[PDB]
RNA sequence: AACGAGGAAUUCCUAGUAAGCGCAAGUCAUCAGCUUGCGUUGAUUACGUCCCUGCCCUUUGUACACACCG
């Protein structure tokens, strides 16, 4: 087991196990998530 | 320092010793015997025997005193 | 935790809550908590939920509830892993009982 | 090579923005764009206006569009004016000194409300995005900001220093704390958005989007969903459009107003307790004529509301503000869309209107304009002649900026100024053609039904006898001018129809425009077909020919300048520019330099010798119609839909040391505060906590510990090796301390315990070899500690490890339906077993 | 009559290297005002550092244990 990637659609599971809500989260924040998602993708 | 800049004091290594001794003494040969009537085996023994005498004559000597004693005033 | 470090777990009544606890809502505690201990650092709040689950919960009716043979497989080895970290913990805490008895030794 | 600046403006009364009313009515004041209006409502004739402090239109003034005075609030007992720009500047002006006094800079959206106790000068600022800030004037500096709305702000009400309640669009209503200096309260005021807050010391009044209001309640009770706030009121049908802004007073009966989105405002009343004693009986006594009771529950809000009555105003309203007086007369100031004041009256004792209608006194409309603008002209170096969509014809004098006469016609498209008696000429899509005067009484004459489609250029000679127009019936009419009346000369017919026309200024060729997207040329005394230009790719929208009629400059929606030679009919240059689409170009009346205006609010001044932009002009924000230039000194004129008119005259340490250093000043301290201790043990000074320790707010604990986590996990081994011996006995003292404070410890275990234990094996030697009985005690205490805790955490681990497995062994024994054939159990338990996949290399 | 080892600035170099000494040739481009071969003699001082000067690379464990961080 290795925690795997968010199985519902409004939460976000990182690889170090924290998990977080579209709901609980500071718009910045969400902005920061966003950028992260967005340099992970870009390698990828 | 960025402009402030000035000497300061440490110590230092036997080999640093050693090498720094040596240059020293066999330069201070040299400049004895540069424009003089003496050469430079004369002038190095006369200098050598003085330093192993450590008496206050020789240039290696005057310069190792003058070099700790820099260190001294800006310690 | 931060403050109930000073068989009680926890402050009493959020003791009473989890033993109120339902069993959707323990499936989602385990699943929250394997992700924490899954981290090596979180694992000390992961320890903590668990154990209360196991002090207040009938075992018999939480192995009949689904999925949580999928959780606990998940669980296990991560704290067998923790457990022989904590074991070189103490074993190095004898080296400061040493240092100890020979400054003793010496006076 | 001569530059260009603005000098002034004209028309603007009150731009899309708040109104305000200084009592002597009294004296008002309103926003023109990038200024404040101040005037009198006897009269009519500007007191003043402001503007900011560098005039535009110069390099040192920036390219851009101005940020337009969104809002504006007066104090007269500071008689301080607070403005507030769109792109979210803040400044303040005085009424008789009229300087700016400080300027703030906190928002980057449009300013919505301002609200200050400037009896504390605490200034509580809202602009378009989600942040209420809250300022202190005098320091000069935003004292604060809370942000947790999520659209906008269009709702506030503050309170004391205590209470902040705001209302936003995305439809919420919160309430704030400002001394917990966060949120306390959140309802969900209305379907969509909510705009409307007003508040009376109990009962508060909220307008949503479905025509319709909340009332609520207000308390300061202890609890934490409900007693703050509830949700008494619900009421229906002020006008079906959605409900913007509510407003608050009595005089004794309270009244309120609700501005709507059309032209009307709803203006109600509230009674008081006897009547509504009087109302609960008589409801009462049509009960006894609790269900029903629970009906009057829902009957509360129209129970305590009373219609006072609704003003219907002219064609939209913007702005609203009360003046009351004497429980007998109730007097509102009103300004709207295009720029009007409009000061009403209702007459009233207490019990009725006494009219149906309220009297829609003291209108002020005279230097407005009224209307969408649509064209320009000029005359002679002495006055300016601006037409405007009602028929409003206004001549105005340079020199003073003030009016002379007024015409009406309707929606017109099209004027020219006729320099014989000083006529001026207008023709109206609906197609007819006008000419009206100056001196002489107001209509000269009407040439009825000009055309069945609708005229859309028209121009003259410089004879003055023949005029020459354009109608979009396939159709170009010339004009001859008989002593003073007219008759046709000719009409032409085209295939496509005419957008534009023009003849040659030293009158030798003619141009039309055409929607096949061309440009032809005939000439003065033939009509010969002399020239055709192709090339424009959209309908070209405005023609120039230059001094001497030897430059061609052709203006296109598709946003390029392009310059043409009568020589033979060749493009010399295009050029592409203006990025909305150009809507006129003019040349200058001596050489080939020339000014365009275009749909995104720039004015270009361009030399064509060189075919460059020298200059840029950024002046306004709207639409840019018209463009004249002058006759003779060349200044420029431009009309821009925000019914506005502009005129222009020419002119390092490292880790471990870093460590170090902070271990050394948390020691410090907690070595104080023990002689501290010891010597209060005598008593039977505190030390001064330092700046670093009181502005981080940590204990020295977590100060070092702060320290230690910042330092990374591979310098760390370098540092602990780089640090010496004393700093080592004052490491161990502050791991001491933590035993003491056992809860900064189960956090950071693992770090404590890796740290410590590599310190004492490099430093062994020394540490050992040495005689300290404070040391040893030490040692021994967080040896002690340390067992403790990680005995503590192992019981923890090895419990739930013993725990999980008898689970999970219960499970299988349960629902492990065994196969007692052993080599079918190996086959199936490896067959149904964990598998997973790696990829290797051969 | 200039001239006693050649200032300010500036360039380069860490072992058969700096430097010194000569003997040979003259190879389809270059070189005779020289160019290239070969041997002789053979040193002082660094072999660490990112602190300055600049330069680059990485900021996503991705690669499969244990460990480390997260």
């Amino acid at each position: 087991y290795n925690v795997g990637k968010a199985e519902k659609d409004g939460e976000i599971r990182l690889k170090n196990g924290v998990a977080m809500s579209k709901e609980e989260l500071t718009r910045e924040d969400k902005n920061r998530l966003r950028r992260a998602l967005k340099r992970k993708r870009s390698k990828a | 320092g960025g402009g402030a800049a000035r000497r300061q004091a440490v110590d230092v290594s036997p080999l640093r010793r050693v090498n720094q001794a040596i240059a020293l003494l066999t330069i201070g040969a040299r400049e004895a015997a540069f424009r003089n009537i003496k050469t430079i085996a004369e002038t190095l023994a006369e200098e050598l025997i003085n330093a192993a005498k450590g008496s206050s004559t020789s240039y290696a000597i005057k310069k190792k005193d003058e070099l700790e004693r820099v260190a001294k005033s800006n310690r | 935790l931060g403050e109930s470090r000073s068989e009680v777990i926890f402050n009493e009544e959020l003791d009473q809550a989890i033993s109120i606890l339902n069993d959707e809502q323990l499936i989602l505690l385990m699943k929250r908590c394997r992700d924490w201990n899954t981290n090596a650092k979180t694992h000390t709040i992961a320890q903590r939920t668990i154990r209360c689950i196991l002090m207040h919960h009938n075992i018999a009716k939480l192995s009949e509830i689904p999925g949580m043979v999928k959780i606990v497989d998940a669980i296990i080895p991560y704290t067998q892993r923790h457990f022989t970290r904590v074991d070189n913990l103490v074993e190095q805490s004898y080296i400061l009982d040493y240092a100890l008895v020979e400054m003793d030794k010496l006076f | 090579y001569q530059r260009f600046e603005q000098a002034a403006a004209f028309g603007v009364i009150a731009s899309n923005a708040n109104c305000v009313w200084i009592p002597a009515p009294g004296q008002l004041i309103t926003s023109a764009l990038e200024d404040v209006n101040i005037w009198d409502i006897k009269t009519g004739d500007l007191v003043s206006k402001l503007s900011d402090g560098l005039p535009p239109g110069a390099s040192d003034a920036r390219g851009a569009k101005p940020a337009e005075c969104t809002y504006l609030e007066a104090h007269k007992d500071t008689d301080l004016l607070a403005v507030g720009y769109a792109d979210g500047v803040i400044k303040v002006w005085d009424l008789m000194s009229k300087t700016v006094l400080l300027n703030f800079n906190g928002h980057k959206a449009a300013i919505t409300l301002l609200q200050f106790d400037g009896t504390g000068t605490r200034l509580i600022s809202g602009s378009k995005d989600s942040n209420i800030i809250v300022w202190d004037l005098v320091g000069e500096v935003g004292l604060y900001k809370l942000r947790s709305h999520k659209d906008s702000i269009t709702g506030f009400w503050c309170q004391g220093e205590d209470w902040l309640i705001s209302t936003s669009k995305d439809g919420m209503i919160k309430l704030w704390d400002l001394k917990t200096h966060q949120c306390i309260e959140t309802h969900i005021a209305h379907t969509g958005e909510c705009w409307g807050l007003a508040v009376k010391d109990d009962l508060l009044i909220t307008t949503g989007t479905d025509s319709q209001v909340k009332i609520w309640k207000l308390d300061i009770e202890n609890d934490k969903m409900g007693g703050k706030l509830t949700e008494m009121g619900i009421f229906e049908k002020q006008s079906k459009q959605r409900g913007l802004k509510i407003e608050f007073i009595t005089n004794k009966t309270s009244f309120f107003y609700i501005q709507n989105a059309d032209k009307t405002i709803e203006t109600f009343r509230i009674r008081k307790e006897e009547e509504i004693a009087r109302g609960l009986k008589k409801r009462e006594k049509r009960l006894k004529e609790e269900e029903i009771a629970k009906s009057i529950k829902e009957s509360y809000s129209s129970f305590i509301l009373h219609p006072f009555q609704t003003i219907r105003s002219l064609y939209k309203i913007k702005s609203a503000s009360w003046t009351t007086v004497s429980s007998s007369k109730l007097e509102l100031v009103l300004t709207t869309s295009s720029n009007t004041i409009e000061y009403y009256s209702i007459p009233y004792e207490k019990r009725d209107p006494t009219s149906p209608a309220p009297l829609k006194t003291h209108t002020i409309e005279l230097q407005g304009q009224r209307t969408d603008v649509r064209s320009i002209d000029i005359s002679d170096d002495n006055k300016l002649l601006a037409t405007a969509s009602n028929g409003s014809l206004k001549i105005w004098n340079i020199k003073t900026h003030k009016c002379i006469r007024t015409f009406e016609c309707g929606y017109a498209l099209t004027c020219k100024f006729l320099p014989g008696g000083l006529l001026v000429i207008l023709g109206t899509r609906n197609g007819e053609l006008q000419l009206f005067d100056l001196a002489s009484s107001s209509l000269l004459d009407t040439i009825e039904d000009a055309h069945d489609a609708a005229i859309w250029s028209l121009d003259l000679t410089s004879d003055g006898k023949r005029l020459v127009t354009g109608s979009a019936d396939k159709t170009v009419k010339f004009w001859d001018f008989k002593v003073l009346k007219l008759h046709h000369d000719t009409t032409l017919e085209l295939t496509d129809d005419i957008l534009c026309v023009r003849v040659s200024p030293d009158d030798r060729y003619l141009a039309i425009s055409l929607l096949d997207n061309t440009v032809k040329v005939f000439f003065l005394d033939s009509m010969k077909f002399y020239l055709s230009l192709y090339g424009h790719k959209l309908p070209v929208l405005s023609i120039d020919i230059s001094f001497d009629s030897k430059m061609i400059i052709t203006s296109s929606a598709d946003k390029n300048i392009k310059i043409w030679g009568l020589d033979f009919g060749d493009c010399h240059k295009s050029l592409f520019a203006h990025q909305d689409s150009i809507m006129n170009v003019k040349f200058l009346p001596q050489s080939h330099n020339f000014f365009s205006c275009s749909k995104d609010a720039v004015v270009k001044y361009w030399d064509g010798e060189k075919f460059e932009c020298i200059q840029k002009l950024y002046a306004h924000q709207s639409e840019v119609w018209a463009l004249a230039v002058a006759t003779d000194g060349g200044f420029v004129v431009s009309s821009s839909h925000d019914h506005s008119i502009r005129i222009w005259e020419e002119t390092s340490l490292k880790a471990g040391e870093r460590l170090m250093e902070a271990l050394d000043l948390g020691i410090a301290e907690i070595e104080g505060l023990e002689a501290y201790n010891r010597d209060m043990k005598l008593w039977q000074i505190k030390p001064q906590g330092n700046a670093v320790l009181i502005a981080v707010n940590k204990t020295p604990e977590q100060y070092i510990m702060d320290t230690l986590l910042r330092i990374r996990m591979s310098q760390l081994e370098d540092a602990l090796m780089v640090m010496p011996f004393s700093y080592v006995l004052k490491f161990l003292k502050f791991i001491d301390t933590v035993m003491q404070n056992k809860t900064l410890l189960h956090s950071h275990l693992p770090l404590i315990c890796k740290n410590l234990f590599f310190i004492i094996k490099f430093n062994h030697k020394e540490l050992v070899s040495q005689k300290n009985e404070e040391l040893k005690l030490q040692i021994n205490r967080v040896k002690t500690e340390l067992r403790s805790a990680l005995k503590s955490t192992e019981d923890d681990l090895g419990f739930n490890v013993q725990g999980l497995k008898f689970v999970k062994q219960q499970w299988n024994l349960r629902h492990n339906y065994e196969f007692v054939d052993e080599y079918d159990q190996q086959e199936k338990e490896s067959n149904s077993a964990r598998k997973r996949v790696f990829g290797t290399v051969i």
